C-alpha cells in the first residue's frame, strides 16, 4: 500500500538547428562519360 | 459567543460551547523532479 519519494527525473531538449537549402545544389544530368548507376544523383566534392 | 455558539437555552442549560478551528501542514513526501534545457544560444 506503500510509496517510496519518486524522484522523478525528466529533462529537456534544444536544436532548431535545421538549415539546409539544397536549392541552389546544382545537378549534373549526362550521360557517363565512357560503374555508377544510369539513375541516381551523384554529389561531388571536387573535378579532381 | 452568545449565539456564535450557544443561546439562552444552553444557557438556562448551562452549557458552555466554544467552536476551535486549525489549519494543517503537510509533509513533504515525494519528490517530482522536472528538468529545462533552456537552450542559451
Amino acid at each position: 500500500t506503500m510509496v517510496l519519494p519518486g524522484v522523478s527525473y525528466n529533462e529537456t531538449l534544444l536544436t532548431q538547428a535545421s538549415n539546409d537549402d539544397p536549392v541552389t545544389m546544382p545537378l549534373f544530368i549526362g550521360y557517363t562519360p565512357p560503374p555508377v548507376t544510369v539513375m541516381q544523383p551523384v554529389s561531388v566534392g571536387s573535378l579532381t | 459567543g452568545l449565539d456564535e455558539t450557544m443561546t439562552e437555552d444552553d444557557i438556562r442549560h448551562g452549557k458552555m460551547i466554544l467552536q476551535v478551528r486549525l489549519a494543517l501542514l503537510a509533509p513533504a513526501e515525494f519528490i517530482a523532479i522536472s528538468l529545462t534545457l533552456d537552450l542559451r544560444d
